[PDB]
RNA sequence: CCCUAAGCAAUCACUUAGUGGAAAAGGAAGUGAUCGAGCGAUGACAACCAGGAGGUGGGCUUGGAAGCAGCCAUCCUUUGA
């Protein structure tokens, strides 16, 4: 039963969804993890959500984010950006680490266009505007 | 009635005979009555007043302490068996045949399965907690009784 | 070659451990007119350093838990002032003394 | 945790499927705990892109250096053999700094020698 | 910053009256906690309202002495007994109803509520049903509206 | 129209085995006796159509466990308010069915002491035959009635209420709402929503449940 | 050490422990508690 | 089996207490047999690690009672919780 709101929450999630990447969530706090997942709804677009590995991953199998199979170990909370607007959302998260100083705290592993990208890879991604 | 102690206002004779107890259950099953748990015997035997006045003090007493407010108060407990049989004793230094002795107390004859407690108004863990604290009152195999 | 390893701790003013021969001897001071003198059995070794610390080394498990124990033993420690031989990784509760 | 080392240089690469020990030992590592116990400790993490297999190389107080197989074994056995060999450098330590030798050594036929219960005497 | 968290008192003060004795005397006397510095810095802060508001701090101390504590607003027990009638709770709330309020004071309180430094991204509605069960918990009587 | 009602309880598919019997060649307590020393329940099916000569009754025997788990997981009232699917093989795990029926329990005997099963009555249901049932009362919306929340206590006055039902809408259980319940006023037999074609066999004025007056 | 008949577990850090064919109770944080059957 | 005439009898199970070969309420849960119940690769139990919050110091009581002397309420929110 508690899966089903897992599979619930993530099947709101994927329906306007672009992006799907992780952050580890070593350290902080509950009012730094509440602050970041505010920060990322009204200056962006994207819901934050923790949830079991096992489950996110069984929500996304034969889906079109397949393949993000490998990034699901560690505590995981999962970005589900539901925009276009890519370089918004990942500059907040820099911008977050860049003035509350949490540098333990990164994004691992995403999948856009079916294609797992590495960190050094998603960063030109935020370089690029629109 | 009389409060706590449970016995006839009157009887009809005063000396009774001994009787057989050791037998006895009740032969269609049994079920409960007026409560949704309840403290049944396992065995066949006597139980004096005195225990049976004892185990539903520990009831009452469980019931009193456990639930606080208004739900101390809603707790029901049914009191199923009677001590309705008086019994006679002799005292010492005196020779074995006067005719019979003087009563001395009240007894009430237990059979298989016969239902001695009913409990209403209260939780299921309390009313197998009270069981438990009944039971160590008195000198018969007992087991608690849930309505189904 | 030594493997295992137990420590133990001497607690109280007044209270020593010394060895004596190679670790085949310990002498322990523990309030009374004597000393208390213990002979560390085969394959176990003892030692003593400036923490008041007892050291019992060895290659069986057995003899060298066994020998710390009885050093433990022979100073069990009070509930009071946590005073006598005990464990250095021990947790001692203490009460109050009235 | 951190009371026996110095360094602890741990690097994976981000997308292979057996990171989960290396990340596991991040998340023991880096905690509030950890890090009050040892703040003269480096905690470093290369984040790679090649295919190296993933390695948890950690030194000791005394310069010590033992590396471990990363992608085979879990966090809480790398955590379990590095308190053990910290200990024992520990143990060897005092040790030293008493003017006792290291390793102590004793001839490997005192098993087979009989012994008696050790009663305490005056 | 890198301070392992000693202790964190909460206090309750009167807006801008920080004479550090009666409140302020024992409860940081107890920690070895400074007076002066966090009074002109309290008092720097609580200027700006009226006098005599039973504002609430709460103290994060540490072991070098230091402080770095949070501000804030009045609770919603003392707004809800100042917004609404006498300022006595129930003996039995639930069972004996003391004040009634509607809905719109609730409304005008959950928009003092949301000025808290740690609530930017709660909602109205989630502080409205939290006020209602705070009012629920007095036996302050809650309607639609009162005429 | 002989199907149970939109919005009322309908018998549980968890619930839904089918009892396996084989035949018995005599009554009496010594066979019983044998029976229960190998493991089975003395039983019987008959029907209500000639109750002199005995009901058309075969004899049979049901499993002890399988008859100990249907009246433990249902409860000994909802065991006996429901229809369940009875087979009798030759011999257990056999395959000469010799009849399949869908029957009631009419009564089952429980030891006074133990509570083991010592006799299982089933009586023949097919379509269109009326039953006397007592169906048990589960009691609903205690939490939200304004009698108990004053702190007044329930009186639960009938667990049970014997009903006339035709065999295809026996219901499992009647739910009974208490949520419009203040202090004083009573339910009685006549307030409980059952299908048209019930009938109570007991007067509609006999009093269900009742919320006394809390001690003030 | 306390020697009855109903030796009990009176707290969650009692256990049961068979010593020389007898029950025993140990505690680790209350010695009171400490029981034999007996 | 010997004492003691006749089996260290045969087959399948059980106990390790000399139970057998004295003694109850009650305790403990060893060792088997059968049927269930609940949870479980959606990762359970045990273990290790990190959090366990906000309205709020709920209202009353009250020298103080702040989750935790006592009475009443026991809701809501953000949440992975
Ligand atoms: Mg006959
Ligand atoms: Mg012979
Ligand atoms: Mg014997
Ligand atoms: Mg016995
Ligand atoms: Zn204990």
């Amino acid at each position: 039963r508690r899966a089903l709101l897992v599979a619930g929450k993530t099947k709101i999630n994927l329906q306007n969804c672009h992006f799907i990447t992780g952050i580890n969530y070593n350290g902080l706090t509950v009012k730094q993890l509440q602050e970041l997942r505010g920060i990322l709804r009204e200056n962006s677009n994207t819901k934050l959500l923790v949830a079991k590995n096992t489950l996110v991953f069984k929500a996304l199998e034969g889906t079109k984010w397949e393949s993000l199979k490998p990034c699901m170990k560690g505590m995981n909370a999962w970005i589900f950006v539901q925009t276009e607007d890519i370089p918004a959302a990942l500059k907040t998260f820099v911008s977050f680490q860049k003035e509350k100083k949490l540098f333990d705290n990164n994004l691992g592993g995403a999948v856009f266009e079916k294609k797992l990208y590495g960190p050094q890879d998603y960063k030109v991604i935020e370089t690029m505007p629109s | 009635k009389k409060g706590d102690v449970l016995y006839p206002k009157r009887t009809k004779y005063s000396k009774y005979r001994k009787g057989r107890c050791s037998r006895g259950c009740k032969p269609d099953g049994t079920k409960l009555g007026f409560g949704r748990y309840g403290i049944k015997s396992c065995k066949a035997g006597r139980l004096s007043y005195r225990a049976i006045e004892a185990a539903r003090r520990a009831i009452i007493g469980h019931f009193h302490r456990a639930m606080s407010g208004q739900f101390r108060r809603n707790g029901k407990i049914w009191v199923r068996v009677f001590a309705d049989l008086p019994i006679t004793g002799k005292p010492t230094e005196v020779r074995m045949g006067r005719g019979k002795g003087n009563p001395t107390g009240w007894i009430a004859r237990v059979s298989t399965g016969q239902i001695l407690f009913e409990m209403d108004g209260v939780s299921l863990a309390n009313a197998r907690q009270a069981a438990t604290l009944a039971a160590h009152k008195l000198c018969l195999s007992t087991k608690f009784v849930q309505w189904s | 070659e030594a493997k295992f390893f137990r420590f133990l701790k001497i607690v109280g003013v007044g209270y020593k451990a010394r060895a004596e021969e190679a670790g085949r001897f310990l002498y322990l001071k523990l309030g009374y007119s004597h000393e208390v003198e213990l002979a560390v059995p085969p394959a176990v070794r003892v030692f003593c350093f400036k923490n008041n610390v007892v050291c019992c080394t060895g290659i069986d498990k057995d003899r060298v838990h066994q020998f710390a124990a009885t050093v433990r033993s022979c100073k069990p420690p009070e509930v009071y002032k946590g005073k006598g031989i005990m464990y250095v990784d021990e947790v001692v509760k203490k009460k109050v003394g009235k | 945790m951190l009371k026996f080392l110095s360094k602890v240089k741990i690097e994976f690469n981000t997308l292979d499927p057996r990171l989960a020990s290396c990340v596991e030992f991040l998340a023991q590592c880096n905690a509030r705990k950890a890090k009050e116990s040892n703040p003269n400790c480096q905690v470093l993490v290369k984040r790679r892109t090649d295919d190296q297999p993933p390695q948890i190389s950690v030194t000791f107080v005394n310069g010590v250096e033992e590396a471990f197989d990363a992608a085979a074994t879990s966090a809480q056995s790398i955590r379990k053999m590095i308190l053990d060999k910290g200990q024992y450098l520990e143990t060897e330590q005092m040790f030293r700094e008493a003017g006792e030798q290291w390793p102590v050594i004793i001839p490997e036929e005192e098993i087979h020698q009989e012994a008696p219960g050790v009663k305490p005497r005056k | 910053t890198r301070r392992a968290v000693a202790g964190t008192i909460k206090l309750t003060v009167l807006a801008g009256k920080a004479s550090p004795g009666p409140p302020v005397s024992p409860a940081l006397g107890p920690y070895r906690l400074n007076m002066m510095a966090f009074c002109k810095d309290f008092n720097a802060r609580t200027q700006k309202y009226k006098p005599d508001t039973p504002m609430a701090v709460k103290i994060t101390a540490y072991m070098d002495h230091s402080f770095e504590f949070t501000f804030k607003s009045p609770s919603v027990s003392w707004y809800i007994k100042k917004a609404a009638g006498v300022d006595k709770g129930s003996t039995r709330p639930g069972h004996l109803t003391v004040t009634t309020l509607s809905v719109r004071h609730v409304y005008e309180i959950a928009k003092v509520k949301q000025t808290d430094p740690f609530c930017q991204y709660m909602p109205l509605e989630s502080i409205c049903k939290s006020i209602i069960g705070t009012a629920n918990s007095m036996g302050i009587k809650i309607v639609q509206d009162l005429e | 129209q002989l199907e149970y009602l939109p919005g009322f309880p309908r018998p549980d598919a968890k619930h839904a085995e089918t009892i396996l019997a084989v035949p018995r060649s005599d009554s009496g307590k010594n066979i019983s006796a044998k029976e229960r020393k190998a493991g089975r329940v003395p039983s019987i099916i008959f029907e209500q159509e000639d109750g002199q000569h005995g009901g058309n009754k075969r004899l049979v025997s049901v499993q002890t466990n399988q008859i100990r788990k249907l009246v433990t997981h249902l409860g000994y009232s909802f065991f006996l308010s429901r229809l369940f699917d009875v087979e009798v093989r030759s011999e257990i795990g056999s395959d000469e069915v010799i009849e399949k029926v869908r029957a009631l329990p009419r009564s089952i005997h429980l030891h006074s002491g133990t509570d083991a099963p010592l006799n299982v009555t089933f009586i023949r249901a097919p379509p269109g035959t009326l039953l006397k049932v007592d169906i048990p009362l589960v009691f609903i919306g205690d939490d939200v009635s304004p009698g108990l929340k004053k702190g007044a206590s329930l009186n639960t006055i009938k667990r049970t209420v014997k009903f006339l039902c035709p065999a295809e809408i026996v219901p499992p259980y009647i739910e009974v709402d208490l949520s419009l319940l203040d202090v004083g006023q009573k339910l009685v037999a006549g307030d409980l929503k059952v299908h048209p074609a019930l009938k109570l066999i007991r007067p509609k004025d006999e009093p269900i449940v009742k919320i006394a007056g809390g001690r003030v | 050490m306390k020697v009855r008949s109903s030796v009990k577990k009176m707290c969650e850090f009692c256990k049961t422990v068979k010593r020389r064919g007898r029950v025993y109770v140990i505690c680790s944080s209350n010695p009171k508690h400490k029981q034999r059957q007996g």
